[PDB]
């Protein structure tokens, strides 16, 4: 009977498949707002009228009202109005593509039942540098970092720390030379820093390099907290020993347990946002100190859900969307 | 659409 | 010209 | 003494100096934070090292620490990355931009002392209809609305509702011959009903054509409350939409005193989106109705600024970024 | 083919 609007694109049909499937035993109904069909393939209408509002939906496969949903839950979109740039003149493109996108992402704003994600709270986890004064300010440990377009200040931080990656808050990739060549993070050497007059005409963000001794993903879904790591010290030791041949579990995050105080950490980082979801980027040296390096609002987790006993981290977040589970209610009045 | 009243944070 | 993250485009 | 950052642009100054002047005159240092001129003509850098956070604005005549500021006032974002395009390789263009933005506004989201508008919370007010959701849960009177992609959904709007207009929800210019065409407010025919076909390929707004006695601009600086008229019917171009002929009647804005129950409600909007500076347009029908049309979080307030004594709105404006107003106080932890 | 709103076109 309570109806759970989900959004999402065609393509992603296997993270949402399991969390549907624990919905459906939940007893809840699931409403699927592919977000690339619209407004080609899908046809939405919010009215007011007669002092009552009304959204429907209108699907290929159902035709749903949405006024009356429980929750939403919002995975961030990167690809909608697909085949309106074929259909539409070019001197159309912008502008129609700029009022789709804006009528949609307003009707995600102005849900008021509870939500697990929104374009502003999206908008707001764009800023890595709020995430790492937020980190430090909770009591995280975060590396050494300069985000800057001044050669000057780069160079002295880089002399300064004397092992810097460089890394952006938004990636690149080309295809050159018969080849696809993508930005990685990687560390500010002398050849690199011939060239850090060219910072004048778009920032980085540089750091210290911290020496891993373990990697860490943590997926966070209200007060859940699911912990993996990748430990490559442990690694590197057993490509040493004979008995370890052909066994690569190097490669794959094994589940694991957090101190109790990081995760404490993680729930206030969490609490602080008021989100209900959160992937953390951790990284231990080999001190065994405890980085924090950023925080996704919509990380993927199917990759590591598959890691668990039957999906337990689908099942929380079905359980979430459900109100069977503590939430950080974010109701709009 | 007008920004006679240019009203918008952005551009 | 060319911007900073340029020098860092590797291989696939 | 406090230094209050203003984020602006170089072709900003007709809505900034009074501002500035009356911060000067309440004993506040002003930095300028001209947007243009990044990353080009100006150096930002944020640095966290030895436990210690630093933000350094750099101009060719003065470095200012940002770290320690008081107050930001984030009025315009114009023109970010201006000149880039002259000196990046075309294949460097989009991602070098898009790192700029992110690089700003993640800062500007990033400051956490007190904050007159900040990226996310703008980007939360883009949504309309979540502002006449809001408008009508606080009880304003709005009108019966309609905003879809689905042509028979408006048909059925339309002949229920007779007289109907049509609005974006976006702001856009599109070019043809080198002229500049937009969409203003236009009453939509009623026999034009036929080429609703096109509304698959992009949604509109319809809302119910409000007979106009008199429209108002509400600016509302914290508590205070600045309200507006103009005689809109008058003008056959003007009569739809005031703007098609703003430049004439930009001068002929008279003060007026709302209604206390109109008035409280502006505030208890305010109060709702938890924000300090608004501009709510209105319009009064011959009925003596109220209906609240829209709120514009980063509106303009000059050209009536300029229409009071020694410009009271930037003085107000003042008063509140240097903390001699109440605020709804937005500090982050 | 054109957008809805581009019958509402004209010269600001
Ligand atoms: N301060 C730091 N010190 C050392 N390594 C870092 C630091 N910050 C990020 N990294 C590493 O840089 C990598 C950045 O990943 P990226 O280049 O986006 O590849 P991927 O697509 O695998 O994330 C991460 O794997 C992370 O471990
Ligand atoms: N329902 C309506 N009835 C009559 N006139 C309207 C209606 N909605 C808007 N207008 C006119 O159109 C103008 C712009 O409306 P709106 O789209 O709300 O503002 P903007 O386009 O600046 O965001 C208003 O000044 C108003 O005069």
């Amino acid at each position: 009977m309570n109806k759970i609007l989900i959004i999402t694109h065609t393509a992603d049909n296997f993270s949402i498949d399991k969390v549907t499937e624990y919905i459906d035993k939940n007893g809840c109904e699931v409403i699927r707002f592919n977000v690339d069909e619209y407004p080609l393939k899908n046809k939405l209408s919010t009215t007011f009228q007669d002092g009552k509002w009304t959204t429907t939906l209108e699907t290929p496969e159902k035709k749903n009202s949405l006024e009356d949903i429980s929750t939403v839950w919002y995975r961030r979109a990167y690809n909608i109005g697909h085949g309106i740039k074929e259909e539409l003149d070019a001197k159309f493109y912008g502008a129609a593509m700029g009022e789709i996108r804006n009528t949609l992402f307003g009707f995600l704003e102005s849900i008021d039942a509870y939500s697990l994600g929104k374009p502003s709270v999206y908008r707001r986890l764009d800023s890595k540098e709020e995430q790492l004064k937020i980190a430090d300010k909770i009591g995280f440990k975060i590396p050494a970092t300069c985000v800057t377009n001044n050669p000057e200040e780069a160079k002295r931080f880089i002399v300064k720390h004397r092992d810097v990656v460089a890394k952006m808050q938004t990636g690149f990739a080309i295809y050159e030379d018969g080849v696809e060549n993508v930005v990685f993070t990687n560390v500010v050497n002398e050849d690199k820093l011939e060239e850090l007059d060219t910072l004048l005409y778009c920032p980085m963000q540089f750091q210290k390099k911290i020496e891993k001794k373990k990697e860490l993903r943590i997926t966070v879904v209200g007060r859940d907290v699911y912990a993996f790591e990748i430990d490559s010290q442990q690694s590197e030791a057993a490509k040493t020993d004979w008995r370890k041949d052909g066994i690569n579990l190097i490669d794959k995050w094994i589940p694991t347990e957090l101190p109790q105080d990081i995760e404490f950490m993680i729930l206030e980082l969490l609490d602080v946002y008021h989100v209900d979801y959160g992937a953390i980027d951790m990284i231990v040296s080999p001190e065994d100190e405890y980085y924090f390096i950023e925080i996704n609002a919509a990380g993927e987790f199917f990759w590591l859900d598959n890691l668990t006993e039957e999906n337990r981290i689908s099942k929380s977040i079905a359980d979430l969307l459900c109100d069977k589970a503590p939430r950080r209610d974010n109701r709009v009045l | 659409t007008l920004k006679y009243p240019s009203d918008s944070d952005e551009g | 010209k060319e911007p900073f993250f340029a020098a860092f485009l590797e291989k696939q």
